[PDB]
């Protein structure tokens, strides 16, 4: 009924603690592949 | 005409006058004092005696002591002569630089401007700051306000706006401290000094700094606000170029009002705020304004305590701007500098006939991926990043590369982090998050984003990475 | 004289003790020695405790105050439409007195049982949301209730612009005057607000009455009641009045401030107890009269202020309660692309259906109900897949329909105009079209029917109901504009 | 009865005279009573003045005689106090005779203005890896310490004061730190233990501790910051440099509190009296960094905040936290889950650092409170692919955080340690040996590699993992 978009992050719960480490796990996996594309394109 | 002390308790002093009565809001001069001591009549308690608030100790003070009627609400010095100086919430020089020689002085008590006398004209103050110039500028004669709870970054806000407007200002500037760190005055003071925009041997300096700090009693702290948009006031009217005001910090006035408002005998109101609270900021507020006699661009750092928006003081100073930047301990615990909240600041001028068509649709488009995001971390938080659709990791990639890129190194942020300080103008400001809300950055690392100046900035971080790598 | 007059015994806070005054009314205009307006809302045995209507630091131990014999009035007439007045309806526009023929006590009692009858005529927004989803009719009291900056003085503002239509034109009927009650506001905001109604051409049957956020509280609490007096003037004399009261939170802590200073026993959030009492006799004078006392209506748009989106807060839980419905905005949906930022789901309007017009009626009906099983399947659409073509049908017809409901600020539409965009979604015109082309289909539709179909559009306005020609007639309109859309 | 200089008490009851006379009194005067006791005149009024009593105020009787002192409340101060445990009027408790002090100072006089201050620049060190490395505290700062109960808060505070021992047996008088611990509100026997502890480490020494216990009046626990506050001033305005801690501002503004409604003073937020903030503030803005014109001095606080249920936004804490330059978090979680010193790294701050916290301890440092702060991005996931080397790095930091109380370290005894972990040395390590290879480790290092702690990164980078190496076996 009401907007609630966010709550899990706003709590600093352990769902939200996780949720942040989740997402930057996997950006820091793409960070790799996309820094090694990188190399491979500078020559 | 002479009063004498019957109670003092604390910061409040009730003085008996045989004859004349001095009216509410003038200055009394106790006697006998080795410093000046100043009481502001703030009640007429009946049978000849007023209640009054000191605007420094008491302590000393005895029953039957000699106070004088000065005939006037406190005057201060104002004109060029402020100018390079510090003073007092009374007036007095603290710069030990000797007397401040004005031929004007003015009642730091006066009247809001008329509704008649209200200015309707609007155009953006650019920056340089990515996420305000962006999301919620600032107009030129605006009321600013700069919220935010404890250490997440009001004063390096207002110091890089200092920096970065001030010192392209072709008028006049003020500074008042109110209730904040006496050290952070002495910062300001010789960082001021250093960069010439106090100038010590010649009548060139721009700015005039007003303090009453921490370390003062609630009177003090209470009138000091008043003292600086006196100064501030008189640029306005009397002189024919724009003024720039800065308060850090505000809260801190409202704050020192419920120090005394018990002893002045009234019933606490909600949070135990002054029932005055709303009134009182209202009279002070409605002065710091442009007019259709001269421009005030006024800055104010609002201390939210606890971190809570919701609390009565915050809460009524969002009906007295134009601009809000919104700071948030959530953003700069993600190590995100500026801790600009970009869901929760907004201005006036955010509208598509004031800022043109293309700056308000990448300011909602960028709001709108950043909302998006959040109930999408909702998902996460139970589903994981790996199980999300490829269009939803795209809008997740993508409003991470935007928050980053929402923050910036500050040039007066050049101590913490040892990085140098980016001004980006507003079309490459605009630039830049039109390139990645399009997609022509999908392909560099979120990194790359965080801590520069201008898009091409990123595009040659992510190639030193590369290299590193 | 101590009957007719008095002095002062002590001052502070804006409370003036008066001795004497033995005469005086409770609720009695007085007036001080410097020029000052006071009213006596405390008889005490030994004083009266007077509230100042101006600057109370210009009061002194011993000053004269005088009887003026009234109760509290205001002016009040059509000489205030296009001005701009404070609480007591002085002007501040600077455009000379008020040439005012009436008077009206600010604190009369609403109309009773028998006066009234059930709220049957339009009140349009122009807003598509609100005129098909929260429909507001004549003599209604409909809530505009959010957090900070969700948009609410701007449903106001887009509505007194929208009665332009109607107030040009010759059916007397339609007609509906303006009053906007700026509470607690700066006065670079209502300046702003005057320049935008004035751009408009809406200051010329609108009433601006403004207690700033430097006016003295007692003028911030008066100044509802005087607008509301203003407007039952129009109701009482056949005519039709919308008031907004923007906003009744700012009311209530200048209300709170008062009576805490008059030592008043204090309650929930320091609100003293009669803080209820306070707009519930505000928010009853707006009515709908019966033919037998003349037909007129007010109707009114109090705004309240949520922090941090709490309806159970003590001052918004008293006004829900007292309103007909309320128009809830949500700051998430403001974000969201949802502009207006209405949540349909929490908004609502007591009076329905009885005020919208048949064509309305029509299109509206189905919409809320394809809305509503739309909203219990809506988070399917972001996360699920091998779900079957029902629940499929229910997210393609919701989230298009949800795109007719956005509206850029400062463009009212005519109500045969919203149900004709209406009607190319219930209709399912939009069904096989690209969500992000709702918008702009919509804009080019609108263009295509005023340009070359006003007979159309005129009928269903005159008739105020879609025929089975008109029906047929756009029917066909619709299908050849959709059949060469994108060029 | 000379009613201008002498009083008679109307009433007493709950630490509160009200006296008729003494019309020459002024605002915070003490007062005498026939009995021995003093007071302070703190509520000026017409028909009576609220006397505050500075003890037994149950030795007080209707009719007792009260004489003005002509003196707003003073203080002793000088060296003399060093060594000395005092009350919060400077009376000697240790039973070692009077204090010698030819020097007495007001209690509650004003911190110094802008123009006598200059920028922070010389390091206040505590001697905890954890502090010195990622919240360096400067002479003339102010940073809390704030936890619930039982987290530690104590004896941060006494371990930085046993820090100071290696500078005060120096011959450089620049890095000298006197120390002044002011116990509020606390039983005796825990105070006793404290002097001890001081004592056994030769810390009493340079060292002043101010109490004002629980079974002490209102008003003493009230005065007892300003008292040693004052005592502090004496060094920092005499060109000397002194650290005091408040132990704690919880229990002073409860106390305010008492005093404060006896005296009839309404009750505000939490029934604490309007001005609790000012209380607070007053107090701390008076630690400060001195120009050179004023004697080069300084004076360092570290007041203490007990918060309950870890509930930091609560009225109290947050005023403290608002004045504070930074604060030091204290978390039971981290407590009981082995983190101890269990300070929260990532919500602690202290203002940057002078450029001067050290220059190797820069160095060092530099790179862990990068590695922790990418570490603790992913930090909650403690089953685990490759978000382990993610981990490893991040772990080993933290239990190289770890440490015992009683024995503060050397800047260069921390780098050595922080070094082996930063350098990747202990990577493939068992995250629970890490303590036991420190401790060991640090050991082998102070006795027989005494030569490599020198000059505090060539020669010094080859000869620690020539140790380190051959160590981890
Ligand atoms: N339909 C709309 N489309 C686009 N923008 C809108 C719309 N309605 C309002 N806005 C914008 O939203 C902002 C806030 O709107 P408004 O001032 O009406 O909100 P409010 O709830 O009255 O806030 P306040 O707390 O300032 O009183 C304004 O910049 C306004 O131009
Ligand atoms: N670094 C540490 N390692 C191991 N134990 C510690 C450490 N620091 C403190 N402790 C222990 O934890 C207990 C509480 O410490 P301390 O007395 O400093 O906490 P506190 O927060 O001041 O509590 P309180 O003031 O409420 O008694 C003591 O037994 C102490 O020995
Ligand atoms: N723009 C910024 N860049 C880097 N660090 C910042 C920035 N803003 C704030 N900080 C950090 O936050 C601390 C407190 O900021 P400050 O402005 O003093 O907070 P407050 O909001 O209490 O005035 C700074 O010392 C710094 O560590
Ligand atoms: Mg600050
Ligand atoms: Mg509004
Ligand atoms: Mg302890």
């Amino acid at each position: 009924v009401r907007s609630s978009a966010g709550a899990v992050r706003d709590a600093g719960g352990a769902f939200g603690k996780r949720e942040q480490a989740e997402e930057e796990r996997y950006f820091r996996a793409r960070a790799k592949e996309q820094l090694a594309a990188l190399k491979k394109h500078h020559e | 005409t002479t009063g004498r002390i019957v109670a003092v308790i604390g910061a409040v002093v009730d003085v008996q006058f045989d004859e004349g009565l001095p009216p509410i809001l003038n200055a009394l001069e106790v006697q006998g004092r080795e410093t000046r001591l100043v009481l502001e009549v703030a009640q007429h308690l009946g049978e000849s005696t007023v209640r009054t608030i000191a605007m420094d100790g008491t302590e000393g003070l005895v029953r039957g002591q000699k106070v004088l009627d000065s005939g006037a609400p406190i005057r201060i010095p104002v004109g060029p002569e402020t100018l390079g100086r510090i003073m007092n919430v009374i007036g007095e020089p603290i710069d030990e630089r000797g007397p401040i020689k004005t031929k004007q002085f003015a009642a730091i008590h006066a009247e809001a401007p008329e509704f008649v006398e209200m200015s309707v004209e609007q155009e953006i103050l650019v920056t340089g700051i990515k996420v305000v110039d962006l999301l919620a500028p600032y107009a030129k004669g605006g009321k600013i306000g700069l919220f935010g709870g404890a250490g997440v970054g009001k004063t390096v806000l207002i110091m890089e706006l200092i920096n970065n407007v001030a010192k392209a200002h072709g008028g006049y500037s003020v500074f008042a401290g109110v209730g904040e760190r006496t050290r952070e005055g002495n910062d300001l003071y010789h960082e001021m000094i250093e960069s010439g925009v106090i100038n010590l041997k010649d009548a060139t300096s721009k700015v005039a700094l007003v303090y009453g700090q921490m370390n003062e009693p609630p009177g003090a702290r209470a009138r000091v606000a008043l003292t600086g948009l006196t100064v501030a006031e008189y640029f306005r009217d009397q002189e024919g170029q724009d003024v720039l005001l800065f308060i850090d910090n505000i809260f801190r006035f409202t704050q020192a009002g419920s120090e005394v408002s018990a002893l002045l005998g009234r019933i606490p109101s909600a949070v135990g705020y002054q029932p005055t609270l709303a009134t009182d900021m209202g009279t002070m507020q409605e002065r710091i304004t442009t007019t259709k006699k001269g421009s005030i661009t006024s800055v104010q750092a609002i201390y939210v305590p606890a971190d809570d928006l919701t609390d009565p003081a915050p809460a009524t100073t969002f009906a007295h701007l134009d601009a809000t930047t919104v700071l948030s301990r959530a953003i700069a615990e993600l190590g995100i500098y500026p801790a600009v909240d970009p869901l929760d600041s907004t201005s006036r001028i955010m509208d598509p006939n004031i800022v043109g068509s293309e700056h308000y649709d990448v300011a909602r488009g960028v709001q709108k991926i950043l909302q998006d995001y959040k109930s999408l971390q909702d998902i996460i938080a139970i589903l994981g990043m790996d199980e999300l659709s490829e269009e939803d990791k795209l809008t997740v990639s993508r409003a991470r590369k935007i928050q980053r890129f929402l923050s910036q190194p500050f040039q007066v942020a050049e101590v913490f982090t040892g990085h140098l300080g980016k001004l980006v103008p507003l079309k490459e400001t605009i630039k830049g998050f039109q390139q990645i809300l399009a997609g022509e950055y999908d392909h560099l690392p979120e990194q790359a984003f965080y801590m520069v100046g201008p898009i091409e900035e990123a595009v040659a971080k992510a190639d030193k990475l590369a290299e590193e790598h | 004289d101590l009957e007719e007059t008095g002095r002062v015994l002590s001052i502070g806070d804006g409370i003036a003790r008066v001795h004497g005054l033995r005469n005086v009314q409770a609720e009695e205009m007085v007036e001080f020695s410097s020029g000052l307006k006071g009213m006596s809302l405390n008889l005490e045995p030994d004083n009266v405790g007077v509230v100042v209507f101006g600057n109370d630091k210009l009061i002194k131990e011993g000053d004269i105050v005088k009887r003026t014999g009234a109760i509290v009035d205001v002016p009040v007439g059509e000489e205030l439409l296009g001005r701009v007045v404070d609480a007591l309806g002085n002007a501040i526009d600077g455009k000379g007195p008020i040439g005012s023929k009436a008077r009206r006590r600010v604190g009369l009692k609403a109309p009773g049982i028998i006066p009234r009858i059930s709220v049957r005529e339009p009140m349009q927004t122009g807003i598509k949301a609100v005129d098909s989803l929260v429909p507001i009719g004549r003599g209604q009291r409909e809530l505009i209730i959010g957090d900070r900056q969700t948009g609410k003085t701007s449903i106001a503002i887009d509505t007194i612009i929208n009665q332009k239509r109607f107030n040009d034109g010759t059916d007397e009927k339609k007609k509906l005057y303006c009053i906007y009650v700026a509470i607690g506001q700066k006065r670079s905001t209502v300046a702003q607000l005057v320049k935008r109604l004035t751009d408009a051409d809406a200051m010329k049957y609108t009433i601006v009455v403004s207690a700033t956020a430097s006016d003295a509280a007692p003028l911030q609490y008066l100044a509802p009641y005087s607008g509301c007096s203003m407007g039952e003037y129009f109701r009482d004399n056949g005519k039709h009045a919308l008031i907004i009261y923007d906003d009744l939170s700012k009311q209530a802590v200048a209300y709170r401030q008062m009576s805490l200073l008059l030592r008043r026993p204090p309650g929930r959030e320091a609100y003293p107890g009669d803080v209820f009492y306070l707009h519930s006799r505000l928010l009853e004078r707006a009515a709908k009269m019966n033919d037998a006392f003349g037909g007129g209506s007010l109707t009114a748009l109090p705004v309240i202020e949520t922090q941090a989106g709490d309806v159970s807060a003590y001052i918004p839980t008293n006004v829900i309660s007292i309103t007909d419905g309320q128009i809830f905005l949500e700051t998430e949906l403001f974000y969201k692309g949802i502009r207006p930022a209405i949540n349909v789901g929490l908004s609502v309007s007591r009076v329905g259906s009885a005020a919208q017009t048949r064509a309305m009626k029509q299109v509206a009906g189905t919409m809320k109900l394809e809305l509503a099983q739309y909203r219990e399947v809506a988070a399917f659409a972001q996360f699920g897949s091998d779900l079957d073509a029902a629940t499929q049908q229910l997210l393609s017809r919701g989230v298009r329909l949800t795109e007719l409901l956005k509206q850029g600020q400062y463009s009212p539409m005519a109500i045969e105009e919203q149900v004709a965009v209406i009607y190319a979604g219930v209709r399912g015109y939009l069904d096989k079209l690209e969500p992000s082309k709702i918008t702009k289909f919509e804009n080019a539709f609108l263009s295509h029917v005023i340009s070359q179909h006003q007979a159309l559009l005129s009928k269903i306005r005159t008739d105020g109901k879609i025929s089975e020609e008109s029906d047929a007639k756009l029917k066909e309109i619709v299908t050849n504009f959709l059949a060469g859309f994108e060029a």
